[PDB]
């Protein structure tokens, strides 16, 4: 019933940073987990999806710079962000649903988010 | 009397996303012949004992059939989740019937007919039990509309199986649903 993001903070442009999404109240073995982000004044944007079997699909927008992965042992889903630029500044949100894949409108649980600021 | 042969012995099976259904009515079925068959890798019944089947009568039997991977056969069961259960073929939690599977590598893979079997990879919501979705609309994963084309964050919803096992090999599957509100044992 709970998703908690962590790993946010300040990054220099061109740098990397890894976000983590820890799930409690269930094992994500049967859940899709997605990463979304919201920049001030803009619509929420889908970033990537880690399916319930570990396969992934990700937004064309990111130009292959981000990779999502999961570790069911720690019940955690990671977002590895590389080659960060200023327009990547946003609140990053973890979300899940009891389904094979994600969905922009149908996610069932959300974390509070964590801020990532790029210089 | 029951024409299970057309079901079990068809030369091509359906793709799982477009699973086939045949209604079996007004006939006698010898379920023990099937249950004892050496050909089947899986023969699992729910809500009914496999041995008692020749003693029971049902209003109808529905035979659903399709091809999936061996390591997906576990999803054809009540209470299961995954690509197949969620997006292609879903059994209800209170399923009454049997699930029969056998290896079809020599018929269905590249070493046989080289058939094009497909599955649905994306869907807005999970299927209801025994629901079938044969649509091919482009799937919208982001906020922007697809406009019928696989543009930005938009995906074609079906993918062909590769089959490259045994977990990776094709399995033919027949699900027998037993409806009692016509079809009896000997
Ligand atoms: C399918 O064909 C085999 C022969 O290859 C036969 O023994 C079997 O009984 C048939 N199945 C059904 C359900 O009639």
């Amino acid at each position: 019933l709970q998703l908690v993001e962590s790993g946010g903070g300040w990054v220099q442009a061109g740098g990397s940073r890894r976000l983590s999404c820890a799930a409690s109240g269930f094992t994500l073995d049967s859940y899709a987990v997605g990463w979304f982000r919201q920049a001030p004044g803009k619509e929420r944007e889908w970033v990537s999806c880690s399916r319930s079997d570990g396969t992934t699909y990700q937004s064309d927008s990111m130009k292959g710079r981000f990779t999502i992965s999961r570790d069911n042992t720690k019940n955690t889903v990671y977002l590895q962000m590389n080659s960060l630029k200023a327009e990547d500044t946003a609140v990053y949100y973890c979300a899940s649903r009891r389904s094979y894949g994600c969905d922009y409108y149908g996610m069932e649980y959300w974390g509070k988010g964590t801020l990532v600021t790029v210089s | 009397l029951c024409p299970f042969g057309e079901v079990f012995n068809a030369t091509r099976f359906a793709s799982v996303y477009a699973w086939n259904r045949k209604r079996i009515s007004n006939c006698v079925a010898d379920y023990s012949v099937l249950y004892n068959s050496a050909s089947f890798s899986t023969f699992k019944c729910y809500g009914v004992s496999p041995t008692k089947l020749n003693d029971l009568c049902f209003t109808n039997v529905y035979a659903d059939s399709f091809v999936i991977r061996g390591d997906e056969v576990r999803q054809i069961a009540p209470g299961q989740t995954g690509k197949i259960a969620d997006y292609n073929y879903k059994l209800p939690d209170d399923f009454t019937g049997c699930v029969i599977a056998w290896n079809s590598n020599n018929l269905d893979s590249k070493v046989g007919g080289n058939y094009n079997y497909l599955y649905r990879l994306f869907r807005k919501s999970n299927l209801k039990p025994f629901e079938r979705d044969i649509s091919t609309e482009i799937y919208q994963a982001g906020s922007t509309p697809c406009n019928g084309v696989e543009g930005f964050n938009c995906y074609f919803p079906l993918q062909s199986y590769g089959f490259q096992g045994v977990g990776y090999q094709p399995y033919r599957v027949v699900v027998l649903s037993f409806e009692l509100l016509t079809v009896c044992g000997p």
